[PDB]
RNA sequence: UAAGCCCAAUUAGUGAUUGCCCAUUAUUCCUUUGGUAAGGGCGGAAACAAAGGAGAAAGUGUAGCCCUUCCGAUGUAGAUGUGGCCUGGAGGUUAGGACGAAGCUUAUGGCGUGAGCCUAAGAUGGACCGGCCUCUAGUGCAGAUCUUGGUUGGCGUA
RNA sequence: UGCAAGGCCGGAAAGAAAAGAAUUAGAGGCACCAAGUGGGCCUUCUUCGGUAAGCGGAGCAGGCGAUGCGGAAUGAACCGC
RNA sequence: UGAAAUGAGCGGAGUAUUUGUGCUGCGCACGGCGGCCGCACGCACUGGUUUCUUCUCCGUGAUGCUCCAUGUUGGCGAUGGAAAUGGGGUGCCCCCACCCGUCUUGAAACACGGACCAAGGAGUCAAACAGACGCGCAAGGGAGGAGAUAUGCCAGUACUUCUCUCGUACUGAAAGGGAGAUGCAAAAUGCAUCUGUGGUGUGCACACGUCAAAUCCGUUUGAUUUGCCCAACACC
């Protein structure tokens, strides 16, 4: 025997295959597994891992956010160079709060119809990953982006709302029911809003 | 019938199975709430001035870069 | 046709794993069942008791599923099924299903002789 | 349009050409040189394909799908019959002209067809000699019309 | 254990389920397409009867 | 015939073969020179100490030997019923199995650790023959997290990527003399796995002074390990 | 003249270092299985008819795409996985049967670690039914002083 | 132009020497969902009540429970593993 | 049993190199005495000598991705009611071996349920909520009820409007109120522009340099500088 106490606690849970049933997703996974194995770019490896990931971990992104980050990168770029291609492993959605945008080249798994119309009208192009693999096989001159995950209702609900320093929402259908005792100083006590950690 | 009252026999082993985790480093969660108020107020005035200086500095960098 | 030669078959264990105390009760089948009694001597691995199956008894992957003749069995039901085995006739041998009648068996046996395909349950020849 | 890669994903687990008996997976696709259920050997699915088949007498016939009329099933496969005595290398070169990755398997299949033809003649003659010493009691003939 | 769940109010404490001792109190919609067909047929017949009035 | 991409593969492979042969010949010459240098150093040191001892005795004085700098430690007990403090130390020494063996520096931080787990170990001061036998016969390296037996000098050179460690005699010299790369060499090796001693032990439950086995037995450890290697 | 107690040896003031026996432990060899696993190959090199052979899938999981290498493997209550096994019915697809379907019998062997699957024989039977992909459920028994039917030692006994 | 606080600019940095002058089968951090359990018992050292108990009650650690295998003739907990 | 023999071992060519022992030179080092005397033979000059001792130097990539396939001498086997090798059955010998299920700290127990076989026999259906995973659309998503005509084989499928519902905004007991950035400035509803992360610290990829190690010389594997920093965390 060999003393290997608590050795199973160093194992990590990682997904090695997709749970999706989409044949086009499977084709993309095949192509980018080949590219990641046979090239020396970190871009391909990151893209392959994100393609493997699940739907909840592939949050969508906003066209306005894309425009803002592209502008903040472009303000410090020489005028003799071309703007990078935005790349999102996920969905791109339109934004009504911003009406004027520059011409951008965007590659994504899926576009909403409004977002596609807005990009084309501004004067950009919508690309797919198979087109990207031919335009830039190693991912040179790209801009990898992710969508926002905090702000989801589930995240806002995570935790216990009755302990000091917590601001999570309780699971309740009647908004006016869980007030009074434990939430007001006049009713016995009030949950403390702040606590040093 | 009577039973066991209290013991601490196995508790140390349970606490070390997932280890006793160390403290959070000092540069995180260093909130100043509840400290001596007169010093807190004066520090707020300085931080407000610094933010305005940071915005001005970025504008100068942009203009210089555009001029090449 | 002669089967392709492989290395010697080992067969780690030949006796079957039978249920505990099935010989004392007529209604109990010999099919294996995992004993889950709290005081069971088979589950607790006493020296003079029956053994239990586990992964260590697995067969060599080089010689797995190979019959004593050296072929591997592939069930067939009619004459057209023989053409699947034409190229790989040194690896697979056909097995005629039990419910195929005597009239149809005559055509299957006659055709397999010409194609040089081995039948596990043919007749004479 | 719809590529071979997409189609192979759709039919890999379920097809009328896939024979999964016992634990063995085989194929009864008429355009398969091996009987193995792989994407390379699925002749009914690839854009181009070639297969070696026997012909009447002792000849060897090569069926070729050139990929120019895949939307017309009646005109998809074209046959080129070669008389007996053709070298197996010549048959493989005909296959290699349309798919270089089937040269080795088509060479072996050409030799296998020739050996079968000679064996069939030898077996038939021996069976006829045995049948000539038996009186029998019934014999049927198809009507000529 | 119970954990963190919503406090349930499912309102099913009366004898609503038909069993060996209760008649129950339920309503199902298994006749919906048949009734739709019947209503359309009745409308067509009534129109034929009162022709040519709207 | 061969066309296009099949040609430059053949030419590049042809250059790879000749470069491999040239590199192997150069490494063999380097290992020859270093082995000759080390052997002369070992003999010269022994003759120097012999003369020094003779000079002290002729005039009625004494010669004090240098304190040992390297120890060799082997575990002689199983994995059952070990207290938490002893368990932690045996893991930091990489002695997780019975008859595992390691080389450690015999300094003050290490000496106090060996004292706390004395009933589980037997240790002493190794000789040149003992160090050489363990490396050549029981030597394994850690390559990509795998336990790989040493079979040629090119494997050693690739693992360490240091100009001072290119051959098996370099590893022996660093361990025996406690060189500046002592930690690098020993950390890169898998713990040694040995057989039980042929002929048996006396009593694993008593100290060597009491007629048992555990504890510090000085240079007599070499006779113990000679029956295990 | 211990086969008892206290010391002390290993073939004995002769020549220097291990008397012998017994493990699910240690070292080493073969095989299986699973990895926080580590690598390589996958543009068919050329040539080759019977009268050196086959294979070569860009791949979680198979009769594992193929090859090399290293490490771990017991376990009550409990959790999870399985191109993991079995039963009644439905949508498809592919077969079988009076030259004998289902059911039933076995010193009938073969395969699988196993749940089980398949063949042989019936000097059995007489009309239906197998495989594969999906769907579905009143879907797997050794014991509940378990339910119903039948049988049984006590016994040719009281 | 001293002290306190938040920043900006610049320099240096055996990346930690030598004196016994560490070591690691040494990837850190952060979450979500949920089971069983909530009668324990034994031993080593330290102990409180009791004349004492195979008695009652505690501290540190290791075990049986949940576990065989090799030994003490036989034994849940002893020795080895 | 040579279907890759990598060999101090197979092949080829030389038959001399150079390891140690012995003897010995100079300078340094070491010991003793107070610079001289000693050096057992330490370091450098790869110091000299050859008296003994010892062999030395070259050589075969895969144009083979993987698996299988090759010696010698006798016995048995010449198609049989044959031989041989595996299975299967019954007996015997040496060794090993307490009755299952269960509650329990503890069962084999003088603890409970246990004569045999067949058939039957126990986590299901509905509703509210939440998390993980699959699918469609997305600042919007979706009904339901009902109608209309293909439709008069068909309890299915195909089609439809308003509306309704969840969400895009929250807060107060209530009357009520209701969230951009920058610049100038300091008005009890200030003014002006609208290609834009409110700020700071830590932070994938990409771009610009530099340094190591390896290299078949084409490039790889690691570090780091600077810019922008995506997701995310902390402090404002
Ligand atoms: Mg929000
Ligand atoms: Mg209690
Ligand atoms: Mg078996
Ligand atoms: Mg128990
Ligand atoms: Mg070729
Ligand atoms: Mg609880
Ligand atoms: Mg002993
Ligand atoms: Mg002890
Ligand atoms: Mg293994
Ligand atoms: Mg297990
Ligand atoms: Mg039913
Ligand atoms: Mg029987
Ligand atoms: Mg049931
Ligand atoms: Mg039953
Ligand atoms: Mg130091
Ligand atoms: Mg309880
Ligand atoms: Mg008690
Ligand atoms: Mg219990
Ligand atoms: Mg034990
Ligand atoms: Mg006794
Ligand atoms: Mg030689
Ligand atoms: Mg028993
Ligand atoms: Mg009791
Ligand atoms: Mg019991
Ligand atoms: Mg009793
Ligand atoms: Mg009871
Ligand atoms: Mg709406
Ligand atoms: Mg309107
Ligand atoms: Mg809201
Ligand atoms: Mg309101
Ligand atoms: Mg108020």
């Amino acid at each position: 025997g060999v003393d290997l106490t608590g050795i199973s606690k160093k194992s990590r849970v990682i997904r090695h295959h997709t749970y999706s049933t989409n044949p086009y997703i499977k084709l993309l996974i095949k192509l980018y597994k080949f590219l990641a194995k046979r090239t020396s770019s970190g871009f391909n490896k990151v893209v392959y891992q994100r393609l493997i990931k699940s739907r909840s971990n592939r949050a969508p992104i906003s066209l306005s956010r894309i425009a803002v980050v592209m502008k903040r990168k472009a303000v410090f770029t020489a005028k003799s160079k071309a703007a990078p291609i935005a790349v999102v492993v996920g969905d791109v959605l339109d934004d009504v709060r911003m009406a004027r945008i520059p011409a951008m080249r965007v590659c994504a798994l899926r576009f909403s119809k409004s977002a596609r119309q807005s990009i084309v009208a501004a004067g950009g192009e919508c690309l797919t990953f198979d087109q990207l693999a031919m335009i830039a096989p190693t991912g040179k001159n790209t801009y990898l982006l992710r969508g926002r995950k905090s702000g989801r209702e589930s995240v806002r609900h995570f935790g216990a709302s009755g302990v000091p320093g917590s601001h999570s929402k309780p699971y309740a259908t009647n908004r006016g029911k869980e007030t009074k005792r434990g939430r007001r100083t006049g009713r016995s006590y009030k949950r403390k809003a702040f606590r040093h950690v | 019938a009577k039973s066991k009252n209290h013991t601490n026999h196995n508790q140390s082993s349970k606490n070390h199975r997932n280890g006793i985790k160390g403290p959070v480093p000092l540069h995180l969660h260093n909130s100043k709430r509840g400290s001596w108020l007169p010093a807190l107020v004066n520090a707020r005035r300085v931080r407000k001035h610094n933010q305005k200086a940071a915005l001005k500095k970025r504008r100068e960098r942009i203009a210089a870069f555009a001029a090449k | 046709v002669k089967p392709t030669v492989s290395k010697a078959i080992v067969k780690k264990r030949t006796k079957r794993f039978t249920r505990h105390r099935y010989e004392l009760f007529p209604q109990l089948s010999s099919s294996w069942r995992k004993p889950r009694g709290e005081d069971s001597p088979v589950r607790r691995r006493y020296k003079g008791q029956k053994a239990m199956p586990n992964k260590g008894y697995g067969s060599d992957r080089a010689t797995k599923y190979i019959t004593p003749s050296g072929f591997r069995n592939f069930p067939i039901n009619n004459v057209e099924d023989l053409y699947m085995l034409v190229m790989q006739n040194r690896k697979y041998a056909g097995v005629i299903s039990h419910t195929v009648g005597a009239r149809k068996r005559k055509a299957i046996v006659r055709k397999a002789m010409e194609l040089d395909v081995r039948l596990a349950n043919g007749n004479a020849k | 349009s719809h590529s071979v890669d997409l189609q192979w994903v759709l039919v890999r687990q379920n097809s009328r050409f896939l024979q999964k008996r016992g634990g063995i997976r085989m194929s009864n696709d008429p355009f398969n040189n091996n009987g193995n259920w792989t994407k390379r050997h699925c002749g009914f699915l690839n854009e181009k394909a070639a297969v070696v088949k026997p012909a009447k007498g002792g000849a060897i016939c090569v069926t070729v799908k050139d990929g120019s009329s895949n939307n017309k099933p009646r005109q998809t496969y074209k046959k080129t019959v070669h008389a007996a005595g053709v070298r197996a290398s010549d048959v493989s070169r005909a296959v290699a002209a349309v798919r270089p990755d089937l040269a080795d398997v088509s060479f072996r299949r050409a030799r296998r067809m020739a050996c079968i033809a000679s064996r069939t003649a030898k077996v038939a003659a021996a069976r006829k000699a045995r049948s000539e010493k038996i009186k029998f009691s019934r014999k049927s003939a198809r009507a000529k019309r | 254990p119970k954990g963190n769940n919503a406090i349930p109010h499912v309102h099913q404490k009366k004898h609503w389920n038909p069993c060996s001792s209760q008649k129950g109190n339920v309503k199902v919609f298994l006749n919906q397409p048949a009734q739709k067909h019947r209503r359309r047929r009745l409308r067509l017949l009534k129109a034929k009867k009162v022709f040519p009035r709207p | 015939k061969r066309a296009a991409f099949k040609q430059q593969q053949t030419e590049s492979f042809k250059k790879a073969v000749v470069a491999r042969k040239a590199a192997k010949a150069a490494l063999k010459k380097t290992a020859y020179l270093r082995a000759r240098k080390y052997s002369r150093e070992y003999r010269g040191a022994e003759k120097k100490l012999v003369t020094l001892r003779r000079q002290a005795a002729s005039h009625g004085n004494y010669y004090l030997e240098a304190k040992p700098k390297v120890a060799v430690v082997t575990r002689i007990r199983g994995i059952a019923k070990v207290n938490p403090k002893q368990r932690k130390i045996l893991q930091l020494l990489r002695l997780r199995q019975i008859f595992n063996t390691v080389f450690v520096k015999m300094n003050k931080p290490m000496e106090n650790m060996l004292r706390a787990v004395e009933p589980y170990i037997a240790y002493g001061y190794p000789s040149l023959a003992t160090v050489r036998a363990m490396v050549y016969k029981r030597g394994y390296l850690k390559i990509n997290g795998q336990r790989v037996k040493i079979t040629d000098n090119q494997m050693i050179k690739d693992k360490y990527n240091n100009v001072d460690i290119v051959c098996a005699e370099d590893m022996v010299n660093q361990i025996y003399t406690c060189g500046k790369h002592f930690r690098t060499v020993t950390h890169g090796m898998w713990p040694f796995k040995l057989a039980p001693p042929a002929g048996g032990m006396r009593q694993k439950r008593r100290h060597f002074v009491e007629g048992g086995d555990y504890g510090n037995r000085d240079t007599l450890i070499n006779r113990f390990l000679a029956r295990m290697i």
